RNA sequence: CACAGGGAUAACUGGCUUGUGGCGGCCAAGCGUUCAUAGCGACGUCGCUUUUUGAUCCUUCGAUGUCGGCUCUUCCUAUCAUACCGAAGCAGAAUUCGGUAAGCGUUGGAUUGUUCACCCACUAAUAGGGAACGUGAGCUGGGUUUAGACCGUCGUGAGACAGGUUAGUUUUACCCUACUGAUGAACUCGUCGCAAUGGUAAUUCAGCUUAGUACGAGAGGAACCGCUGAUUCAGAUAAUUGGU
RNA sequence: AGGUGUCCUAAGGGGGGCUCAUGGAGAACAGAAAUCUCCAGUAGAACAAAAGGGUAAAAGUCCCCUUGAUUUUGAUUUUCA
RNA sequence: AGACUAAUCGAACCAUCUAGUAGCUGGUUACCGCCGAAGUUUCCCUCAGGAUAGCAGUGUCGACCUUCAGUUUUAUGAGGUAAAGCGAAUGAUUAGGGACUCGGGGGCGAUUUUUAGCCUUCAUCCAUUCUCAAACUUUAAAUAUGUAAGAAGCCCUUGUUACUUAACUGAACGUGGGCAUUCGAAUGUAUCGACACUAGUGGGCCAUUUUUGGUAAGCAGAACUGGCGAUGCGGGAUGAACCGAACGCGGGGUUAAGGUGCCGGAGUGGACGCUCAUCAGACACCACAAAAGGCGUUAGUACAUCUUGACAGCAGGACGGUGGCCAUGGAAGUCGGAAUCCGCUAAGGACUGUGUAACAACUCACCUGCCGAAUGUACUAGCCCUGAAAAUGGAUGGCGCUCAAGC
C-alpha cells in the first residue's frame, strides 16, 4: 500500500478525526515530540529558531517522523546530547480514506465499480496553514549556525515551501528578550520545571508574598 | 431521510445557558385582546400547545381568546402564492410585540403637537424625512495641531 | 437507466413570472373558529341593539 | 502615471463624549484628488480605528516644487509584495522635482521586479543635501568632476512616409 | 428460436483520467578494509509515459467483419551490436557507469491454436514499441462463438457450466481517388545540349602480419597501418556448368 | 452513525412527603465491595426502547384514593394538490 | 437428425374473422402579422408512459377605482453557519515541576521490619505548558428573513345581551360628538383586480461562489443566481455555453470587447528599463509542466574588513631561552604520550606540512617593501538556462521578427 504522497496533498474534506463513529484506524507513525535535554532551565537556552510553513496543505505523519530523525542526528553530532532542546509542534489528527478497488471488489466479484464507494481508513495526516510553526529549537547563543543548518537540512522531506525565522523572544516564552530580562530583575518571575510563572497582583496577599519574596522589598 | 414534527430543532427549542429551571411568573399575568400584535417564541419546557417549527419567530394578529390559549393569524408563503394560517398557541409561547409601538407613539405626539400650532398659527413640518447631507462649518486648529502619519516598514513578530 | 433525482433550478423564476399574489385584507373578518360560548351570546346582543335603534324614531331618543 | 503631490487632512466624526477629535495629515502622490482621498482612507485604516463612514475630510491641497529648475538627488524608502513575502528597499534617483522621482520609481519597480502599483507602499522621500551621502554607484558616476562624453552611432531621423531613399545614410551626427 | 425498438444500456478501437503497471529525478543515515556520493542508497518526497490492468459510458445496435500466424512498407528512442569519445576500487585481458548518435543490422529449429513462455545451435548482436491493440473484396480457419454427438460435477425435470473432447459453406470491384507503368491536343518539322526540383546505398566479420611484443612477480595477454578473402544487400549479364 | 412492525391496569389520571450519582471521615465478625451515622454534593443519577431536547418541595422516588385509555359531533396544525 | 410432409417445418398451404392491437420507429402539403414555454411538485406493477399543480395563449367583464412593488430608509423580533475557544463542561493529546506512602513495583541500614527510617518507578492530586473536533461548546458575524409606517385612523360621551364580574365592573358590536390650514418616510407606477376554456412540456445540459462521494476524470450528486436549448451579429485564427451586445427596410455620425510591420481596415507612434536561448518568447476561459540547481545577467537585505591603506600579484625576512618536561641503538617542532611560558622586536608558532639514523636544509604561519580604492562571506526575487523521452510532415493562425514585430 502507501500510495504516493501526491494523492493527498490538498485539504479537500472536512476534518475526520478518530471517534466512536469511525473505528479501526491505524496507529499513527510519530510518537516522540520532545528530544534533547528537555528539562533545562529557561535561563540556559535564550535562542530560538522556527520552521514556518508557507502553504495551506497537508503534512503526512510519515514525513513528520522523517524530519524529526534527520534534524535530531545532526544536532546531536555537532552540538552534543545536552546542548539543545527540540520540539515538534504539529500533531496529525486527520484520517484519510482509501477505496480498495481490487481487495474489496476483486476476485469474488461482489459489487464492482463506483457502487458503494465510501472508503476505509488508510492513514493519518496533519493540517497546516500559512505562517504556522512546524518545528522549534532552543539552544545557546554560540550555536546559531548549527541550529540553522539542522533546520535547513530537514525541509527536503516536506512538500511545499517552508521558511526559517530567528525569533526575537527569549526561549519558548512569549516575551521580548529585553522585556523578559528587565522583568526578571524586578522579581516578578519565579522558576518552575523548564518554564516560569508570573506575578499577577490579583489574589490574596498572603501566599503572593512567599511565592515571590523578591517582589516586595 | 425522515421528516418528523420536531426534526432539526436541536438548538431552536432548547433553553439557553444558565436559563433552565423555573419559568418567570409574570408571563401568566398578561392580557390579550383580538387585534393585538403578538410574536411567537417557543419555550422548550412546556410541551403542550406548542406550534410547529415554522412559526418560531413569525409575527401575527390575535383573532380568538380562550381559557389558556390565543389564536393567531399568520401568512405562509407556498410557492407562487400566500396562504392564511390559523394556529392555537399556549400563552407561554406568545409575547406582546414592540413592532407597532413607534407608530402608536408618533400618532399621539403628532395630534398634540399639531394642536398647539393651529392655536399659535405656524406651519409644523411634522412628517419625517431621511438623513440629509451635512452643512458647511469651520474647524479651528488652535491647540489641535495635526500630526503627520506614514506607513510603517515590514517587521517580523514571531 | 439512471436519471436526475430532483431539482429547484427554475422554480423561483416561474413563481415571480406573474407576481406572488397576497390575499386582500378586508374590514370584516369571518368568525370561524371563535369559541361557541362567546358566539351564542354575541348573536343575542346584536338582535337587541337593532330593535333599540329601530325604536329611535318612536321611542327612547337616547 | 502622471502624478502630483497632495496633502489631505481627516478627522473622526465629533461626538458628545469626544468633541474636537484629533487631526491627521498625510502626503499622497496621486493622479487626481478623487483618488487622493481614496488612498488617505486606505492608509489610515491601517493605523487608527477610523473608516470613511464614520469620518470626514477637512482639507485637501496641492504641494508644488519649490525650485523646479534645479537638479538634485533623491532617496526613497519603500516596501512591496513579491510573489512570496514582503520586503524593504532603498533606491535613489537624480532629477529636478519630487513628483517625477515617484513617477520614475513606479516605472523602475515595474520593470526590474515586476511589481505593480497595487502592491507598493511609499515610506519617505528625502532630498540628499550633500554629495557624500550618495550610496549607489550608478549616481556616483553622474556627479564626477568635469563630466563630458560623446554620442557615437546615433541614427538620423527620417520621415516614416518617405520610402526609397536615393543614397546611403550616415551615422555621424 | 421469433417480433417492435434502444447507442437513454454492456462485449472491440478512439477520447478524458493514471489509482495500479512501466520508466526517470531530488535529499543523504549507512554499505563499500580506510572513505556519504568509483559503483549503490534506507526513512521521506517531486514527476513523466499510454505497448499493463482498472474507472467512466461521449460517438456507432435500418452492422465499422470480432484471436494468432504468414506477407510487405514506414515511423519513434527509453541504444542489444557497429563508428568516435568522457569516468573507475581502469597494470594487461575481460567487464561496469555516462555523452553525441536511429546511418545500418537484429537469425535457423523441438513442444503449444496460442500472444506469453522454455530449452538446443549459430552469431558482430540475436534490443523494446507505434501505425483503428497496422494488415480477412490479401490469404489461411488451428482457437473462440449457432445447429449433430460424448464424459464428469449440478438440477425431480426441460436443461446449465469464463470444465474437457470430436465434426462444422469465408460472397462482389468494371465506378471515384491513391499508387505502378503507357499515349497525348495547341505554338512548322527535326537533330544536338543545359539542369530547377524530386529520389539516393551500401553493410559487417575473419585469416596472415605487427607479437608470444607492450603491460605483469607469475599466470596471462592487446592495438593503428599494410595484405588477402568472406556474410547480408544492390544493379547488370549468358563465354562456360546446371534446369526447362 | 443508528432505529421501528413492540411493551404497559400502570410504566395511565389526581394529591402529599422526601432528594439523587459520587466523594471525605467514622462503627464487633466486615475485607476493594453487605448494614448504620454525620458533612459536602447544579444533576455529573433516574424517567420501558434508537438518538436529540426537557425536568429538583419534580416530570425522579415511596405512600393514599381511582379508571378522562368514557359519551356526541364540528374547527385547526404537520407531510400536501 | 426436431428429420421429412411440392425450392416452405421447433407445427404445411389457401380464403375469411381483419383496416386484428401497439406506452414503440417513420411521415404529416400556401403566405404575412402579434404574443410566446417546459424537463419541476404530489400519486400510480410507475422509471421510453399517464393524471395533478405550475409556466403559455385567446375571450372578456369590474373600475379608470389612485391602487400597487423580486427596491432603499427608520423602529422592532427570530437564527447557531464562517471565524473564535480548550490556564471553560464532554471527547482527543505532548512535556517537565511541587506535594504526598502506605496505591502498585523494585531496594537499602540487621531483605531485621507494622522502620509514616533511608532510596526510587509508575499511579494520584494541585498550579503551569504544546496541538485539535461534520455528528463538541461559554461567546458570535457578513449575506439573506417575519411584522409595522394610520381615515377600515386617534379621542370623548353612553345603548344592547341568555357571556363574564361581589358589582353596569368588563367584553365584543353600536347611536351621537370632537380632530385636515398639513391623510402623517424615499423612488417608481412603459401596466389594477376577478373569472371562463384550452395547447405544448414533465430525458435536460454548461459557468462564477458555497459544497458531498472518488487517486482522479470532457465522471456521479445538490443550494442561490445568470446563460445554451428556442439566437443571429462584432471579438477569442477555428469552436451550442466565455467577453461586448440581443435583430422591421435604408442613409449620415460616435463607440464597446478586441486591435494598428504584411496577409488586414488603422502607428515600423512617444517615454524609462529587463532578456541572447546549438528547445528563446509572444494575452483571460485554453489546450499544460514540478521538486532541486547555475561565479549568465540585473536589482536588493544583513554583517565584517579598509586611506593608520586592505583584497590580487611580485619582492624582503621568517629570530632566543630550548635538543622543553617524557619517551630512546636513535625522535633536535614534526614515532609517540602529556603541558603551551618567556626574551628580542614592526613581525616569525615549545609549529601546518616536506625532510634527516638522529641534526640539517626547505615550506607555511606571521610581519615588512611596491601600487592606489575599494574588498570578503552568507541570504532575497526578476528575465534567461539545466532538470525536459513517442511514434505520417506541421503549426504563437501563417510569413517573419533581436536598442523587437518579445516581457
Ligand atoms: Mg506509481
Ligand atoms: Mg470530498
Ligand atoms: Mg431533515
Ligand atoms: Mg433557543
Ligand atoms: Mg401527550
Ligand atoms: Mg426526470
Ligand atoms: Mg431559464
Ligand atoms: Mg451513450
Ligand atoms: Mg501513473
Ligand atoms: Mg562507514
Ligand atoms: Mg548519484
Ligand atoms: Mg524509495
Ligand atoms: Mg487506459
Ligand atoms: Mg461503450
Ligand atoms: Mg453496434
Ligand atoms: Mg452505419
Ligand atoms: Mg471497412
Ligand atoms: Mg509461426
Ligand atoms: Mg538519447
Ligand atoms: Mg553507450
Ligand atoms: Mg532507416
Ligand atoms: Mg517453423
Ligand atoms: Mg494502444
Ligand atoms: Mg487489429
Ligand atoms: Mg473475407
Ligand atoms: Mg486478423
Ligand atoms: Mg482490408
Ligand atoms: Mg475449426
Ligand atoms: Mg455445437
Ligand atoms: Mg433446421
Ligand atoms: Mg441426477
Ligand atoms: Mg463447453
Ligand atoms: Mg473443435
Ligand atoms: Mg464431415
Ligand atoms: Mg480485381
Ligand atoms: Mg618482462
Ligand atoms: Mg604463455
Ligand atoms: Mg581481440
Ligand atoms: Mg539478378
Ligand atoms: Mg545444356
Ligand atoms: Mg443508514
Ligand atoms: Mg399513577
Ligand atoms: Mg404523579
Ligand atoms: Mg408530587
Ligand atoms: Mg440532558
Ligand atoms: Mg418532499
Ligand atoms: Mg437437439
Ligand atoms: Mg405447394
Ligand atoms: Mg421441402
Ligand atoms: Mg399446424
Ligand atoms: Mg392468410
Ligand atoms: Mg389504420
Ligand atoms: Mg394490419
Ligand atoms: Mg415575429
Ligand atoms: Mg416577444
Ligand atoms: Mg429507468
Ligand atoms: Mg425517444
Ligand atoms: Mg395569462
Ligand atoms: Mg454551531
Ligand atoms: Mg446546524
Ligand atoms: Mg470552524
Ligand atoms: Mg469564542
Ligand atoms: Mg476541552
Ligand atoms: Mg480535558
Ligand atoms: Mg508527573
Ligand atoms: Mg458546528
Ligand atoms: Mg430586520
Ligand atoms: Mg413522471
Ligand atoms: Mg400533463
Ligand atoms: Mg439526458
Ligand atoms: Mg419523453
Ligand atoms: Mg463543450
Ligand atoms: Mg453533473
Ligand atoms: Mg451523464
Ligand atoms: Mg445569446
Ligand atoms: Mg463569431
Ligand atoms: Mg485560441
Ligand atoms: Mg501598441
Ligand atoms: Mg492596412
Ligand atoms: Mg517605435
Ligand atoms: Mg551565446
Ligand atoms: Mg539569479
Ligand atoms: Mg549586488
Ligand atoms: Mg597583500
Ligand atoms: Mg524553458
Ligand atoms: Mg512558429
Ligand atoms: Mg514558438
Ligand atoms: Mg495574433
Ligand atoms: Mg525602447
Ligand atoms: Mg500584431
Ligand atoms: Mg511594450
Amino acid at each position: 500500500a502507501r500510495r504516493p504522497a501526491r494523492c493527498y496533498r490538498y485539504c479537500k474534506n472536512k476534518p475526520y478525526p478518530k471517534s466512536r463513529f469511525n473505528r479501526g484506524v491505524p496507529d499513527p507513525k510519530i510518537k516522540i515530540y520532545d528530544l534533547g535535554r528537555k528539562r533545562a532551565t529557561v535561563d540556559d537556552f535564550p535562542l530560538c529558531v522556527h520552521l514556518v510553513s508557507n502553504e495551506y496543505e497537508q503534512l503526512s505523519s510519515e514525513a513528520l517522523e522523517a524530519a524529526r530523525i534527520c534534524a535530531n542526528k545532526y544536532l546531536v553530532k555537532y552540538a552534543g546530547k545536552e546542548g539543545f532542546h527540540l520540539r515538534v509542534r504539529a500533531h496529525p489528527y486527520h484520517v484519510i480514506r482509501i477505496n480498495k478497488m481490487l481487495s474489496c471488489a476483486g476476485a469474488d466479484r461482489l459489487q464492482t465499480g463506483m457502487r458503494g464507494a465510501f472508503g476505509k481508513p488508510q492513514g493519518t495526516v496533519a493540517r497546516v496553514d500559512i505562517g504556522q510553526i512546524l518545528i522549534s529549537v532552543r539552544t545557546r547563543d554560540s550555536n546559531r549556525a548549527i541550529a540553522l543548518e539542522a533546520l535547513r537540512r530537514c525541509q527536503y522531506k516536506f512538500p511545499g515551501r517552508q521558511k526559517i525565522i530567528v525569533s526575537k523572544n527569549w526561549g519558548f516564552t512569549p516575551l521580548r528578550r529585553e522585556e523578559y530580562l528587565e522583568k526578571k530583575a524586578a522579581g516578578r518571575v519565579r522558576v518552575d520545571g523548564a518554564y516560569v510563572q508570573f506575578l499577577t497582583n490579583h489574589g490574596n496577599l498572603e501566599e503572593n508574598m512567599r511565592r515571590f519574596p523578591d517582589a516586595f522589598k | 431521510h425522515a421528516a418528523g414534527l420536531r426534526s432539526g430543532t436541536r438548538y431552536a427549542f432548547s433553553r439557553g445557558f444558565r436559563k433552565h429551571g423555573q419559568i418567570p411568573l409574570s408571563t401568566y399575568l398578561r392580557t390579550y385582546r383580538v387585534g393585538d400584535i403578538v410574536d411567537i417564541k417557543v419555550n422548550g419546557a412546556v410541551q403542550k400547545g406548542m406550534p410547529h417549527k415554522f412559526y418560531h419567530g413569525k409575527t401575527g394578529v390575535v383573532y380568538n381568546v380562550t381559557k389558556s390559549a390565543v389564536g393567531v393569524i399568520v401568512y405562509k408563503r407556498v410557492k407562487h402564492r400566500y396562504i392564511e394560517k390559523r394556529i392555537n398557541v399556549r400563552i407561554e409561547h406568545v409575547k406582546p410585540s414592540r413592532s407597532r409601538e413607534d407608530f402608536l407613539r408618533r400618532v399621539k405626539e403628532n395630534a398634540e403637537l399639531k394642536k398647539k400650532a393651529k392655536a399659535e398659527g405656524v406651519p409644523v413640518q411634522l412628517k419625517r424625512q431621511p438623513a440629509m447631507p451635512r452643512e458647511a462649518h469651520t474647524v479651528s486648529i488652535a491647540d489641535n495641531k495635526p500630526v503627520t502619519l506614514a506607513p510603517v516598514a515590514y517587521e517580523t513578530t514571531i | 437507466a439512471k436519471s436526475k433525482n430532483s431539482s429547484q433550478h427554475n422554480q423561483s423564476r416561474k413563481a415571480h413570472r406573474n407576481g406572488i399574489k397576497k390575499p386582500k385584507t378586508q374590514r370584516y373578518p369571518s368568525l370561524k373558529g371563535t369559541d361557541p360560548k362567546f358566539r351564542r351570546n354575541h348573536r343575542h346582543a346584536l338582535h337587541g341593539t337593532a330593535k333599540a335603534l329601530k325604536e329611535f324614531k318612536e321611542g327612547k331618543r337616547e | 502615471g502622471r502624478l502630483q503631490e497632495y496633502q489631505v487632512i481627516g478627522r473622526h466624526l465629533p461626538t458628545e463624549a469626544n468633541p474636537n477629535p484629533a487631526l491627521y495629515r498625510m502626503r499622497i502622490f496621486a493622479p487626481n484628488e478623487v483618488v487622493a482621498k481614496s488612498r488617505f482612507w486606505y492608509f489610515l485604516r491601517g493605523l487608527k480605528k477610523v473608516k470613511k463612514a464614520t469620518g470626514e475630510i477637512v482639507s485637501v491641497n496641492v504641494i508644488s516644487e519649490k525650485h523646479p529648475l534645479k537638479v538634485k538627488n533623491f532617496g526613497i524608502w519603500l516596501r512591496y509584495d513579491s510573489r512570496s513575502g514582503t520586503h524593504n528597499m532603498y533606491k535613489e534617483y537624480r532629477e529636478t522635482s519630487r513628483v517625477a522621482a515617484v513617477e520614475a520609481m513606479y516605472a523602475d519597480m515595474a520593470a526590474r521586479h515586476r511589481a505593480r502599483f497595487r502592491s507598493i507602499h511609499i515610506l519617505k522621500v528625502v532630498e540628499l543635501e550633500k554629495t557624500e551621502d550618495v550610496k549607489r554607484p550608478y549616481i556616483k558616476q553622474l556627479v564626477a568632476k568635469n563630466l563630458s562624453f560623446p554620442l557615437p552611432h546615433r541614427v538620423p531621423k527620417i520621415s516614416t512616409k518617405k520610402i526609397f531613399s536615393a543614397k546611403r545614410p550616415s551615422t555621424f551626427s
